RNA sequence: AGUAAGGUCAGCUAAAUAAGCUAUCGGGCCCAUACCCCGAAAAUGUUGGUUAUACCCUUCCCGUACUACCA
RNA sequence: GUUAAUGUAGCUUAAAUUAUCAAAGCAAGGCACUGAAAAUGCCUAGAUGAGCCUCACAGCUCCAUAAACACCA
């Protein structure tokens, strides 16, 4: 029995299609 | 903007020396190179096998000629 | 015979199953004709009067290199939008000849250029003759 | 149809023949990045040659005790000698030719380190207006061959040049005066392409009354304010 | 957990790629070659050739990084296998040869993706307006024959290949 | 059905150091043929995996083999 | 000249003598570092459009950007 979340999700905001024209992080600092 | 990139070094860790040497193409054109001899310019001769048995011809006799008087 | 004729179809798939071989770079491959041949320069002497103003000079470098970076930007800004607007606007007015102005057009490639020399070629200039042998060491490997 | 003339312009550009000058700042670090490249390399052969005359000038001055006395023939000093003369008696041509000398804004040999783009004079209403060669575009014809047929309409030309794909580089609308204004023809729409000069010149029949080739620098003189702004925009400064 | 609202809040492997593992067996370089969109044309190689290694790197640096800044996917920027040639003189009066020098060649080539029609005018007048000094400039379409130069010579199938044929 | 078990030159065997004999091809000896002497070529049933291969395992295929009983 | 939109660095924060510790963060560059990128080390450049108003809220105006009526071959 899903439930719906109380608000937005972490990381909702970035478009899952298109990777390659997302920038990556490349550092870990 | 032709002297964006002419600027540079040869990026590496053991490499010969190289010394700046004016290449001269089968026109009179040059264009700088860095090569292993200290040699000042040098001349890229023609390729005689390239030309036709009539091309080829003209230049057997233009030679003789030129050599003799 | 026939039975020949099976390995032989046999041997050409068993050479196929086998990686393509890459040829090493021997730019990045330093011969041992270097490999310490005594031919090591001498311990570097560097002034300081030298040092002061190599350094100080290389932050000027810096600077100036942002400097054609900025108006090489901006170039290629202009160049784009230009184009880009002129594109959009002719759309509208003409629509049959937008299409084929945004559509591939195999007119392009290839686009061989050469770079200019340092002198202009001169006029009736007759080179000596000669030949061109290629070495070019050959690299064949079996598996 | 529509008020507005549809019409296909050339934008004929010369590539450099010659490298530009080196900025007095690019001198001084030509001269570093040199200069690094001997303090880390190793010894050429040549360099290696060098102590070899060394090794046996130090034998001729205190041990004499070599086993032959043959030797080589030439020497590392010599063979540079061989070269520089050879280098020296030869000569080259002039970067600056003798159009520059004599500003002759018509003939491909002048400012050999810079871009030429085509000017033509163009008479309209009794009055000469430098523009870049341009044709009217016709149905069943392509904007691009538009500035394609107006190469083959130069007055004796063999020059062949590279196109830029299809699509447009610039524009420029303009109004006729309202002496001559109708609501059949409002105006024109001038569209520019831009190609590269591979090889080919303009014969010797006219020169100076038909194209002139000048750089952007100067461009703004042969040409008009209203005019000239759209062609700077697509000029790639070079 | 399932009925939890904060359900899926560790969810990360549809943020990365598969970055499917180069197996033993399957190691090959499987390039699904794109021919002819709308407006983007085809993988297409810039082959920089050059006399001298260091003014050859030097460009093909300057290409890689200014397609970085403009949003062009660069494949690979590998380099071709370079060629040396003897240059012989002719010796004057006379006609027996002599070794003049020995001059090579490099090739850099920085492989690019599909970039917008409108982009092609745009990025090729940067290139060819910025070839230092004899940088041969060419820009060929990425087909097999012209990656085939890369790899080595197999005299093992052409001894096989001249007898079936 | 199940289980067992094998494929190697044209053919048959032994080893995996792919050999030996014969057949086949070329030459010599003889009037000719055969014998004989000399020289050369020739293969691991199949797919995949065995550091990598081969003798191994796996898949495919051919063929071989035993058993199928108490009511 | 006139009619309609906008103007902290490349985007954007705080700020905008409204008060406070303060013009920030990320980009963008040079050099070094197997050969490309990328990391890493060292290191370079800097704007609060302009004035007025309010001086204890912040906006109007000017100028400029920029489109328009509109000079044009
Ligand atoms: C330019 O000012 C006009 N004279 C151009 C022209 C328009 C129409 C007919 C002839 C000339
Ligand atoms: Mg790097």
């Amino acid at each position: 029995r899903r439930a719906a979340p109380l608000g937005p999700m972490p990381n909702e905001d970035i478009d899952v299609s298109d990777l390659e024209r997302l920038k990556k992080y490349r550092s870990f600092d | 903007d032709c002297n964006r990139a002419l600027l540079t070094r040869l990026h590496r860790q053991t490499y010969a020396r190289l010394y700046p040497v004016l290449l001269v193409k089968q026109d009179g054109s040059t264009i700088h190179i860095r090569y292993r001899e200290p040699r000042r310019m040098l001349t890229m001769p023609v390729d005689l096998d390239s030309l036709s048995p009539e091309e080829r011809r003209a230049r057997f006799r233009k030679r003789e000629a030129k050599f003799k008087e | 015979d026939q039975a020949a004729k099976d390995r032989l179809k046999k041997r050409i798939r068993r050479l196929e199953k086998a990686s393509q071989e890459l040829i090493p770079i021997e730019d990045f491959i330093t011969p041992v004709k270097f490999l310490n041949k005594e031919r090591q320069r001498p311990p570097v002497e560097l002034p300081f009067e030298e040092s002061e103003r190599r350094a100080l000079l290389l932050k000027r470098w810096s600077l100036y290199k942002q400097r054609e970076h900025e108006m090489e930007r901006s170039a290629i800004r202009s160049l784009l939008e230009a184009q880009e607007e002129a594109l959009q606007e002719l759309r509208l007015s003409s629509p049959e000849l937008h299409a084929e102005a945004t559509k591939r057009d195999p007119s392009l490639f290839p686009f061989e250029r050469q770079g200019p020399d340092y002198t202009p070629p001169i006029s009736d200039y007759q080179p000596p003759e000669g030949r061109y042998q290629d070495i070019t060491k050959v690299y064949t490997q079996v598996e | 149809s529509s008020p507005w003339r549809l019409l296909g312009a050339l934008c004929l550009q010369r590539p450099p023949l010659v490298t530009k000058p080196l900025t007095p700042l690019q001198e001084e670090m030509a001269d570093l990045l040199q200069q690094i490249e001997i303090e880390r390399s190793l010894y050429s052969d040549h360099e290696l040659r060098a102590l070899d005359e060394a090794q046996q000038l130090a034998k001729k001055k205190s041990d004499l005790y070599e086993e032959e006395d043959e030797q080589n023939i030439l020497l590392a000093q010599d063979l540079e000698d061989m070269w520089e003369q050879k280098f020296l008696h030869f000569k080259l041509g002039a970067r600056l030719t003798e159009a520059d000398k004599k500003d002759d804004r018509t003939s491909l040999h002048r400012k050999l380190d810079r871009n030429l783009i085509l000017l033509v004079r163009e008479k309209l209403g009794d009055q000469d207006i430098w523009m870049l060669p341009q044709s009217d575009w016709q149905p069943g014809e392509t904007l691009r061959q538009t500035a394609e047929r107006t190469l083959a309409t130069l007055s004796e030309n063999n020059m062949e040049a590279k196109f830029l794909g299809n699509a447009p580089c610039g524009h420029y609308k303009f109004k006729f005066p309202q002496a001559m204004r109708t609501e059949t023809s409002l105006g024109a729409k001038v569209f520019f392409f831009k190609a590269l000069l591979l090889t080919g010149d303009f014969s010797q029949a006219g020169k100076k009354g038909h194209h002139v080739w000048v750089s952007k620098e100067e461009l703004g003189d042969y040409l008009k304010p209203k005019y000239l702004a759209q062609v700077r925009r697509f000029l790639l400064d070079l | 957990y399932r009925s939890k609202p904060t359900h899926g809040i560790g969810r990360y492997k549809h943020l990365v790629k598969a970055q499917e593992p180069k197996k033993k067996k399957g190691k090959v370089e499987v390039r699904p070659i794109n021919l002819g969109t709308d407006y983007e044309y085809g993988v297409l190689n810039i082959h920089l050739i050059a006399y001298d290694m260091a003014l050859a790197e030097s460009y093909a640096q300057y290409v890689h990084n200014l397609c970085n800044h403009l949003a062009i996917k660069v494949e690979e920027s590998y380099a071709m296998p370079t060629k040396t040639m003897e240059v012989l003189q002719l010796q004057e009066q006379g006609s027996k040869m002599f070794l003049d020098a020995v001059l090579t060649t490099h090739e850099r080539v920085v492989q690019i993706s599909g970039l917008s029609a409108t982009f092609a005018e745009i990025f090729l007048e940067i290139i060819h307006s910025n070839l230092p000094e004899g940088v041969k400039l060419s820009v060929r379409e990425h087909t097999e024959e012209d990656f085939k130069g890369r790899f080595k010579a197999r005299p093992e199938l052409e001894e096989l290949l001249a007898k079936l044929n």
